[PDB]
């Protein structure tokens, strides 16, 4: 949760070592700037460019390989909220990049821009898109993107598969904490490199967002109904989610395992139980409901399998699992 | 001018000498290197500009504290634990170490050179307090008379065996060294800075943690005033006959006193913490004020 | 055999530092993580928008190097329970800014003082910290055997030092930590960092300190005798401390400057070295037990 | 907490029971206005009035029984969060009130105000004074309140004094609850008619608030240190608090039992637990510490015996008690 919590040297460390990850970024914000200036506008025309929750610099060093590669002249600021993030930003602004890139030590959300940008670039993604709170933080940035603005990522989309594995059941079963509801480790998402299991059905799309949002008020509240055919006999145990996410036009980033991006490593599925296991017959279907809920202090999931038998809604108001804002 | 090619960010002090050359003390309390320097400026107007000093050298740890030792010697207050002796060469376009003595086992916080220009007294984050005889190079007296950091020593302007003494145990200490037990003990709010009287040869001024400026006289009641909202960091009177009283602090601000701590002048030039001025031996009317916003500031003050 | 560290308050270079303590023999470095003397602003303008870099670069050294080699400690200003209210609540900010930091270098503990009688507002700022995300971090309090107050040299003319024994008040250091970790309701990841002094107190001072989790001893330099041939040595009653801490198997922190100068500095380490290997070798029992210290089982 | 919760009618109606507030209201907003606007301006001057938090408008009826009672000309605003309670006050509006009385469904820290106040009043005290977070609804507030406006109430202060009582600790005791903390029940205040306890000490100030505020930033967090005489033998087991609050001049409100309001029942002392008990002896100083902590999401007390023995910190980080922003 980089939004609620500081995230720890080494945890922006091992984003980094993702190299296509940012290869990505670049040839996205590179596609970007040719697309915005023409050749004949190169020497006078400035483009600002905004890294919103710049971490330690990867997506600033990305901008400015990209605006040497396009041949094209930008001026970048780099916002980012956590303080000691800030540290090697300030270090790294000092020592190498200049006057060029002017370091924000704030949140999104809340920054008095000097002037609008005609990029935001931004990597707030979870392994289910939506769930480090990237709507949230957009939107509230939003106020500050020129008119005809471009947000990279522009768009993205989280994707459910439902799962069997008697194994991770089993796992989660045993994170029963004291103090605590006694069945709450089910209402709870998880990150898991999936092993042994069984996909009963092809990953469906669920939920999507798009950065402008030019839908007064946004709403960022969802409903979805997801219908899985089930060719197998077998025992539901929970929903795998992945994401898809359009950097720019045809430049992704997808960690759905039909349409899973080149080398990228670091990004694991993330995994929804239900308390109950479902007995699945071959030719059912399952069909899964999936809310996206929040106030204005938190933002949270819940979840119910409606077919071949009803489940309990998982999570509700947020009991057991909730993303800070 | 064969010194180094960037002075550090904070400004740590300021000091004429008769002629009115400007001494300055940097140390980078930031970024990669924590280290310092110390700048000769025979024209006071082109500081902190490094390729318009007349000397310059890099110091191996930062300066927290610096005073003159006559015409051509400078005595520094290292982060190391040292207390470090330079000296301008003949032609005064070199700074050269004449000695570095790893005494204090903790940062030097504060140095002040005695009536003979022979000795020394320096103050530690190590709750010592030592006497060096500066020929020699060596400390011929340490002193644990505290029971925490000391904040500030001030040697007597006329008496070889008296200086002064506070610290972090909410004690101002006054000491003679000719008596069996040399402290003496002066009788709130922390104490902070020192500054001894120019002309009263037992009257002196300190500032405390709280902003307050306070008037002492030995013998006894002590005249007062709130001048800052934080931290006094210095204290230090004009030249001349009737002396004038500036006073500086963590509140960015610079204060110009009378007799009867009432202010005359103020300035808020400063955009960091104020952390040394030293008055024109030339033009007495003028107070120059360095900061961690690292301005060199000129001051005009009306008298 | 010997866990030991360094403690610096001056570091102008960390790669150059690490490398010249490790060369030295000691296995970690104790140094502060912002400058000591970068007093900062959180409140009041202008200071309080100071630029540039708050401090140096996590960047400067390896993930493995932050996690193993490397003890924070915190800013000698930091005063949180100051009768200055602005002062506290800067020291606060400071406090929580300079704890954070650590956690997110993920060293492997972080020194606090406890200097005086009262350090109830230093008590509920880490007490808050603790209760702050990443829960894996040591604390380790800094508390001295006998107080500067009562070691003072009797050097004050209209200030004696008190030649009277008070039993329960040359326990008072005890008293301190004792209050500290009640305030912070016996935290695992708070524990002792004990200072010796060059004159040791009572044995009773001494043994108030048994049953108290000690996870690092501070010999400062200053306490060390010299010996015919010129090398840092210890008096017998500090030899006699050293072996106890031993079975308690604590690390040894070396603090100060070199006082025998014409004699190195990993000298100093040497001789703990030498008190470590030059100790009753563990009987049968000692032996057999090693590994089952402190290990609650159920009774058979 | 009536900013977290919308309170039930009756819970309303209990509020309204009481006669001598609402007085006491209605003699300090006539005071106000005489002050405000001298007799030769009386026909052509309205004082603009703003009932911050209107419940199901007495403080409504007060302000225009003042008015009336001081020949004065008012332009009132009726602002309330609950939209249960607006409707009670909508229904007013139209059958009694009319065009005088401007009803706003809002959050007073959100409101977008047409014009800027002369006197603003308010009635969000809890049994502790600040409790029900009066401070921060009243600093969001502010900006439209005019330069010279008057705050109603100006001030208030908490008060605490040490507590025996053998029979409230086991009452507390057994508010042990399933699935949290076994010790949560000592870490949070309760409203409770204290009936068979000890007084230890006299009551003593703990925490003051000023409206409007002149400190910029504000700073609602506080940390108190206060040392209690106490002449018995006795076994400390909580702290008793109590508040006092000037609403104009010399017209003032009080629970401390010393300088109880005549008459005004509805309120309760409020009481901190400790966990374990402390024997103090007679002679003997008890000294607490209190702390009033925040941050953007909640505010919460901690609390701690210093003297004759330390207790532990009482609840650290809000972890068992908050209140909600
Ligand atoms: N509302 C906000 N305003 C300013 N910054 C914000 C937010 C919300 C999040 N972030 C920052 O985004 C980064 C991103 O999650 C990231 C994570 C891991 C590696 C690289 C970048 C984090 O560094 C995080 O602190
Ligand atoms: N930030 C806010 N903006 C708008 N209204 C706000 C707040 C916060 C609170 N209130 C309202 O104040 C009233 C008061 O507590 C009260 C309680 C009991 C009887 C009469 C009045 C409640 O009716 C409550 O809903």
């Amino acid at each position: 949760q980089p939004l609620m919590d500081n995230l720890e040297s080494q945890t922006y460390e091992v984003f980094e070592k993702d190299p296509i990850k940012y290869s990505q970024y670049q040839q996205a914000i590179y596609k970007c700037l040719l697309d915005r200036v023409p050749e004949e506008e190169k020497d006078t025309n400035v483009q600002v460019l905004m890294v919103l929750g710049a971490g330690r610099g990867p997506l600033v060093n990305a901008s400015l390989r990209a605006a040497k590669q396009a041949d094209r002249r930008i001026k970048l600021y780099a916002v980012e909220k956590n303080p000691n993030a800030v540290v090697t930003l300030e270090n790294w602004q000092f020592e190498e990049w200049g006057s060029q890139v002017t370091v924000v030590s704030s949140d999104m959300r809340e920054w008095v821009a000097p002037e609008k940008a005609d990029i935001i670039v931004s990597e707030l993604l979870g392994s289910f898109a939506d769930n480090e709170l990237s709507p949230e933080c957009l939107d509230g940035a939003q106020h500050f993107l020129k008119d005809d603005g471009v947000s990279i990522p522009g768009e993205y989309t989280s994707f459910l598969a439902p799962i069997s594995s008697s194994k991770l059941y089993n796992e989660v079963r045993a994170c029963r904490e004291k103090d605590r509801d006694p069945e709450a480790q089910f209402e709870m998402p998880y990150v898991v490199r999936l092993h042994n299991f069984h996909q009963l059905s092809a990953p469906q799309p669920c939920f999507t967002f798009s950065h402008p949002n030019r839908d007064p008020m946004i709403d960022n509240n969802r409903y979805c109904t997801l219908e899985f055919p089930v060719e197998v006999n077998t025992v539901l145990h929970g929903f795998a989610g992945y994401f898809e996410t359009v950097l720019y036009q045809d430049i992704t980033l997808s960690i759905r395992p039909e349409t899973h991006s080149p080398g990228m490593f670091s990004w694991f599925p993330i995994l929804f139980p239900i308390k109950q296991p479902i007995t699945v017959r071959e030719g059912q279907t399952i069909c899964v409901r999936f809310w996206r809920c929040s106030n204005s202090k938190k933002v949270w999931y819940e979840w119910a399998v409606t077919a071949p038998v009803c489940s309990a809604i998982h999570n509700p108001t947020g009991r057991s699992y909730t993303i800070g804002l | 001018p064969n010194a180094p090619a960037c002075m550090e960010r904070q400004l740590e002090a300021a000091r004429y000498r008769s002629d009115g050359a400007l001494l300055l003390g940097a140390s980078s309390l930031s970024g990669r290197c924590w280290a310092g320097s110390l700048w000769l400026f025979k024209d006071p107007c082109a500081a902190p500009n490094e390729g318009f000093c007349s000397a310059g050298v890099q110091t191996e740890a930062g300066v927290a504290d610096l005073t003159w030792v006559g015409e051509r010697g400078i005595l520094v207050a290292s982060d190391s634990g040292a207390v470090e002796l330079w000296e301008l060469d003949e032609n005064e376009t070199l700074i050269v170490s004449k000695f570095c003595k790893y005494e204090h086992d903790d940062i030097v916080s504060t140095v002040s050179v005695l009536s003979s220009g022979t000795q020394a007294v320096s103050g530690s984050k190590d709750i010592c307090i030592k006497v060096w005889d500066l020929a020699q190079q060596v400390v011929l007296s340490s002193y644990r008379a505290h029971a925490a950091q000391v904040t500030c020593v001030a040697a007597s302007p006329h008496k070889d065996s008296v200086f002064l003494s506070c610290s972090e145990d909410n004690r101002i200490l006054l000491w003679d060294t000719r008596c069996p037990k040399p402290a003496s003990q002066i009788g709130g709010y922390l104490p902070t800075s020192l500054a001894w009287h120019p002309q009263q040869s037992e009257v002196f001024v300190f500032g405390d943690e709280n902003g307050t400026v306070s008037l002492v006289d030995t013998k006894s009641c002590v005249l007062s005033s709130a001048v800052h909202s934080q931290c006094v960091t210095g204290l230090v009177f004009s030249p001349h006959s009737v002396p004038f009283l500036a006073s500086l602090s963590e509140d960015c601000s610079l204060a110009v006193l009378d007799s009867s701590l009432s202010e005359l002048f103020r300035s808020q030039a400063h955009r960091d913490f104020v952390r040394d001025a030293t008055w024109s031996p030339l033009n007495h009317s003028l107070l120059t004020t360095v900061g961690w916003d690292h301005q060199v500031v000129h001051h005009v003050v009306p008298t | 055999r010997v866990s030991s560290g360094r403690d610096l308050n001056c570091v102008p270079e960390i790669a150059d530092t690490l490398g010249a303590v490790a060369k030295q023999g000691f296995d970690f470095l104790c140094m502060p993580v912002f400058h000591p003397r970068f007093k900062r602003e959180f409140i009041q303008e202008p200071a309080k928008n100071r630029p540039g870099p708050q401090t140096r670069s996590d960047l400067l050294l390896s993930g493995r190097d932050w996690n193993t080699l490397i003890v924070g400690k915190l800013s000698p200003w930091i005063r949180p329970d100051s009768k200055v209210e602005k002062i506290r609540r800067n020291s606060e900010a400071a406090m929580l800014q300079e704890l954070n930091f650590g956690a997110y270098l993920g060293l492997p503990a972080f020194l606090l003082p406890l200097n005086q009688e009262d350090n109830t507002n230093l008590a509920r700022v880490l007490t808050n910290h603790i209760h702050t995300g990443h829960h894996s971090s040591m604390f380790w309090m800094r508390v001295p055997l006998v107080a500067p107050e009562d070691l003072r040299d009797d050097i004050i003319e209209n200030a004696p030092t008190t030649h009277t024994e008070e039993y329960s008040g040359e326990e008072k250091t005890w008293m301190w930590w004792h209050n500290f970790r009640t305030l912070c309701d016996y935290s695992k990841r708070i524990a002792v960092a004990l200072e010796i002094g060059a004159d040791l107190p009572s044995n009773h001072v001494i043994d108030r300190w048994l049953g108290e989790p000690i996870k690092a001893a501070i010999l400062p330099t200053s306490i060390f005798l010299t010996n015919k041939k010129g090398f840092p040595v210890l008096s017998k009653m500090h030899q006699r401390l050293i072996f106890r801490l031993l079975k308690l198997e604590v690390q040894f922190i070396i603090t100060g400057t070199n006082h025998h100068s014409e004699k190195e500095f990993c000298s100093y380490l040497q001789y703990l070295e030498y008190l470590s290997q030059n100790r009753p070798p563990p009987n049968a029992y000692e032996l057999f037990a090693k590994g089952y210290e402190d290990y609650l089982q159920s009774p058979l």
